[PDB]
């Protein structure tokens, strides 16, 4: 039940967590959580339902979608859990992450593909099945469509913001949620999909294994912005159409609300936060 | 009050835009008449599913980021 900055795993541990994603792979459980996101990518709206994210359920939606993917993984080998990627502090192509051992490196200039690591196409382990186009093999440009990953500087300005979320709840909000999200600032998440590149960039972006770290890290990013800010909590709290209120429950699950994922330390620890 | 219709040849690809598991939007785009999912966001720009998290201003725009990053590969219908 600890989470782990990606950068201080064993060897062992990153084996281990790279054999279970490959058995979810194999099974066919891997790619309904690449269906599920996709599935929420597309409704979401701001003009209408919107709940997995341009909303404030964003952030507890993404918690409950990673503890059913981090379940998954302990079904097969129960010492696993998810690491999380600290984009502000290893922020090249150089990072071990990206190593050979771990996710693989960057897609070649041709196509893109990843030609390293486990997850290549050419391991025969990593088809891309959940697609919107004809290709199937997965696929990164780091640093391609964006040049730099955001700074700590830029975090600590997002995590100082005290509102948790404003409305009109969606992407032109201002507050924690939508900086953090980036669909207004200086933009954190929505511009590390953008850095990866392939399909990180685009609504199947659960096809590459750095989607579940990034959005660890997203995830820590929140308790650390409730440590700040003792006195916020999520808004808003109560009847609000199209929107998760607090103690409204969310799809696909429907038997979860926000107000039962604001405690992480109900289901895990991280490191050091 | 939706954008202008396109048409026109990008990249040696088709792209077209009219106004109209997924959702409801006034707009659709194609790309060598394969349908491309779009959306709009509040402040007036545009996303696809093949460019998701990088706005830009124009459903025109969507469908030449699709192109960009398709690199001849066919869309698949959603
Ligand atoms: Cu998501
Ligand atoms: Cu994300
Ligand atoms: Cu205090
Ligand atoms: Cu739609």
């Amino acid at each position: 039940t600890v989470r782990k900055n990606q950068a201080t795993l064993t060897a062992d541990e990153k084996r281990r967590f790279v054999a279970a994603v490959l058995e979810l792979k194999r099974s066919g459980r891997y790619d309904e959580f690449v269906r599920t996101h996709n599935e929420f990518i597309m409704s979401d709206t701001d003009s209408g339902e919107r709940t997995g994210h341009r909303s404030p359920s964003f952030l507890p939606w993404h918690r409950r979608f990673l503890l059913d993917f981090e379940q998954a993984l302990q079904s097969v080998d129960s010492s696993v859990t998810l690491p999380y990627w600290d984009w502000s502090a290893d922020r090249t192509v150089r990072a071990s992450l990206w190593a050979p051992d771990f996710l693989g490196g960057t897609g070649r200039s041709t196509d893109g593909r990843v030609m390293d690591g486990p997850f290549a196409a050419s391991t025969g382990n990593w088809p891309i099945n959940v697609r919107v186009d004809s290709r199937t093999y997965l696929r990164r440009s780091l640093g391609g469509s964006v040049a730099e990953l955001p700074t700590r500087a830029e975090v600590e300005s997002v995590l100082a913001i005290s509102a948790y979320d404003l409305p009109p709840y969606n992407s032109a909000s201002e507050g924690f949620r939508n900086h953090l999200e980036g669909w207004r600032g200086v933009n954190l998440h929505n511009r590390v999909h953008v850095w990866v590149g392939g399909q990180m960039a685009t609504g199947v972006s659960p096809n590459d294994p750095v989607f579940w770290l990034h959005h660890a890290y997203v995830d820590k990013l929140w308790a650390e912005w409730q440590r700040r800010h003792p006195d916020s909590a999520y808004v808003p709290t109560g009847g609000t159409p199209d929107v998760v209120d607090l103690n409204e429950t969310m799809k696909p699950w429907n038997t979860v609300r926000p107000a039962d994922l604001l405690d992480h330390t109900a289901y895990y620890t991280f490191d050091a936060l | 009050a939706a954008p202008e219709s396109f048409d026109e040849v990008y990249k040696g690809r088709r792209i077209q835009g009219r106004p109209a598991h997924e959702h409801g939007g006034g707009y659709e785009v194609f790309v060598d008449g394969v349908q491309l999912h779009v959306m709009r966001n509040a402040d007036g720009s545009w996303i696809s599913v093949v460019s998701h998290f990088d706005p830009v201003p124009t459903p025109r725009a969507a469908a030449r980021a699709a192109v960009d990053e398709l690199q001849g590969a066919p869309l698949l219908p959603f």
